[PDB]
């Protein structure tokens, strides 16, 4: 009946990735290139392109076929 | 083939569908840029909530795509007179919504054509997002789009401001039309051109400030419009509680990055609070 | 993503022996139809192989001087196609000039790289019959390389893993002072890499990290606690074990690879013209 949220249990075969909103205050987002202003009136920020590339780097990494 | 044809379900200026024995089948530049778009992008997806291709074939520059067969879409049930849309039922369907999104969020894809009749429901009443020829990966910085994706009266306005790089704002955006839709049963926004698009959606939310959207004027096709009030949302909908209201402002938010994703859309009380979703089996039939 | 991509599931092999049974399979297949429909003249698989490698060399040259700007995931997306097509298909049936060419133009639809048939042709040293010529070729195998890809389109590079590695060095390595001088060698092993079959035997996140690391061993840099702190593979020792092995196969694949012989690749391609002649 009554619906509750529970994350996707995804197995991606390799080290975790450390959260989107929490890129920031580790220090990644200095290590990739800035949002322009237009960038980010469309929504686009450089959290994304840093998740995606750890999320990749990190993907599979422990998989063996 | 394998396929014996059964019934003719439609056409236009992309293909034809008809169902076969079931499933659908979806009939100098080659093939066509929007059947590989399907082919390559369903390949690599796989969840309850997203259409599943089983099957391509063809012969020369042809191909045929097959797909699960589909019973309706919420189109057809917004559209019915008969069918009376609880509150049960417009969470059910805003749930398996945005439980395909979050899946297809999560693999990076924008699905860019959300509507009402891309939303296709079985005999189960299973909701999918079907219609993936527009969809395209995000994240990636050095991958210019364009904003001329989404149908009009689910565009988002950073999109009819001319947004280049976007994220799954557009797709929330649409998601929360879609909702307005599903509450009142008519479009939210019908805007016969992307200039009353925006004039329409500015006289009903009100027209964005700075604060409400910090660099909305640096977007290239970024147009000063009146500094309408906006109508309340609980105005526009009498009906929605104090949870539904809350889902929709965050929706609609003009900022993009502020706009909820499909992730907190779900963690939202509105889907915890009684009455739950009303299962499959018991959604309404057109 | 790749975790649950259609590359790790049906194009990730378990070993070389796996892929060479495959192309005999190939070549095997070919040669029964072939007197099944009518010899030195056929090709034997490790000539088959000489071939493949030479064309996808033809295949890198093509792309990088492909205009506009062929972005690398499109490269890297044809030749895993080119891999991927001659793992179960014969030069001796499918001439590798054709289908490499295909395997761009599918690369190029695929990746979202917009560019018209003209100018994709207009790219070939020949003559406006012959770029006629081509892309009527290409237009008529796109569909069989589809369908001999199995309908598996994306394809994972090990270049946004690459980047999201070094993002990684930057932010939680400290002791690698400067990431960014193991790029340049980094790359050059990685396109090393991409020469041999490790792309049908490992992951891209692999691939890139093998990459990395054997840049920082010719750098003098030993970032096994990278591996051990970092990734906290010091916490699972079979993992940290396997993941070296992994990396040491691809070493052994890189450090084994044998380029095409100009004479040799001359004397097959007579061979191979002779059998596109023949049937
Ligand atoms: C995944 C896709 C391929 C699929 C799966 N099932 N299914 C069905 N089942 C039947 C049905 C009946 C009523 C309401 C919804 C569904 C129909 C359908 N299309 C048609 C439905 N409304 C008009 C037409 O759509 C425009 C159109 C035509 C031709 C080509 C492109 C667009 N598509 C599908």
């Amino acid at each position: 009946a009554l619906y509750e949220y529970q994350p996707l249990q995804i197995e991606t075969y390799g080290p975790h990735v450390p959260e989107l909103e929490m890129l920031g205050r580790l220090g990644y987002l200095n290590h990739v290139r800035a949002a322009s202003p237009q960038d980010l009136a469309g929504g686009y920020t450089s959290s994304l392109a840093c998740h995606r590339a750890l999320q990749d780097a990190f993907s599979g990494l422990f998989w063996q076929p | 083939k394998r396929y014996e044809k059964l019934d003719f379900l439609g056409e236009g200026q992309f293909a034809t569908v008809y169902k076969a024995r079931i499933v659908a089948i979806k009939k100098k530049d080659g093939i066509n840029r929007t059947a590989l778009r399907e082919i390559k992008l369903l390949q690599e997806l796989s969840h309850p909530n997203i259409i599943g291709l089983l099957d391509a074939f063809g012969h020369k520059s042809n191909i045929s795509l097959v797909f699960d067969f589909m019973e309706t879409d919420l189109e057809v049930i917004i559209k019915d007179n008969s069918l009376v849309l609880t509150p049960s039922h417009i969470k059910a369907y805003m749930l398996m919504t945005l439980q395909g999104l979050e899946y297809l969020h999560q693999h990076w894809i924008l699905h860019r054509d959300l509507k009402p009749n891309n939303l296709l429901l079985d005999e189960n009443g299973v909701l999918k997002l079907a219609d993936f020829g527009l969809a395209k990966s995000f994240g990636s910085p050095n991958r210019a789009y364009t904003h001329q994706v989404v149908t009009r009266w689910y565009r988002a306005p950073e999109l009819l401001f001319g947004a280049r790089m976007y994220g799954v704002g557009v797709d929330m955006w649409a998601v929360g039309c879609i909702l307005a839709e599903l509450l009142l049963r008519v479009p939210f926004l019908p805007g016969d051109s992307d200039l009353d698009q925006l004039t329409r959606i500015f006289e009903t939310l009100g027209t964005p400030t700075e604060e409400q959207w910090p660099d909305m004027c640096s977007l290239p096709d970024y147009v000063t419009f009146k500094s309408f009030p906006g109508i309340p949302l609980h105005h526009i909908f009498s009906a929605a509680g104090d949870d539904l209201l809350d889902l929709i402002q965050g929706l609609f938010l003009f900022n993009p990055c502020a706009r909820i994703t499909a992730t907190q859309a779900l963690k939202m009380k509105y889907f915890s609070n009684r009455p739950g979703p009303t299962p499959g089996c018991q959604l309404p039939r057109p | 993503m790749y975790h649950n991509s259609s590359q790790k599931r049906h194009w990730t092999f378990s070993s070389e022996e796996q892929l060479a049974r495959l192309r005999a399979d190939a070549n095997r297949k070919f040669r029964c139809k072939a007197v099944a429909n009518g010899d030195p003249v056929f090709l034997e698989p490790h000539e088959e192989m000489t071939l493949c490698k030479y064309y996808e060399k033809r295949l890198l040259e093509f792309c990088s001087v492909f205009k506009p700007a062929m972005p690398r995931s499109v490269v890297g997306t044809a030749c895993m196609y080119f891999k991927r097509f001659y793992l179960n298909n014969s030069v001796m049936e499918y001439h590798p000039r054709i289908i490499m060419l295909t395997c761009a133009f599918l690369a190029c639809k695929v990746d979202e790289f917009n560019v018209s048939s003209p100018q994709f042709v207009g790219n070939l040293r020949e003559s406006p019959l012959g770029q006629e010529k081509a892309l009527e070729q290409i237009l008529e195998y796109e569909l069989l390389l589809i369908q001999q890809l199995n309908f598996h389109l994306i394809v994972h590079n090990p270049y946004r893993p690459f980047e999201g590695f070094l993002i990684d060095l930057k932010t939680r390595y400290p002791i690698l002072e400067n990431p960014e001088i193991l790029r340049k060698t980094a790359d050059d092993f990685l396109n090393r890499i991409a020469l041999t079959d490790a792309y049908l035997l490992y992951t891209p996140s692999q691939i890139a990290l093998t990459a990395i690391l054997s840049s920082a061993s010719r750098a003098g840099i030993t970032m096994e606690s990278y591996l051990s702190e970092s990734l906290m593979l010091k916490e699972n020792r079979t993992c940290l074990s396997q993941l070296l092995d992994i990396m040491k196969s691809m070493r052994n694949l890189v450090k084994k690879y044998e380029p095409p012989r100009s004479e040799e690749v001359a004397v097959l391609k007579q061979k191979l013209e002779r059998c596109h002649s023949a049937e």
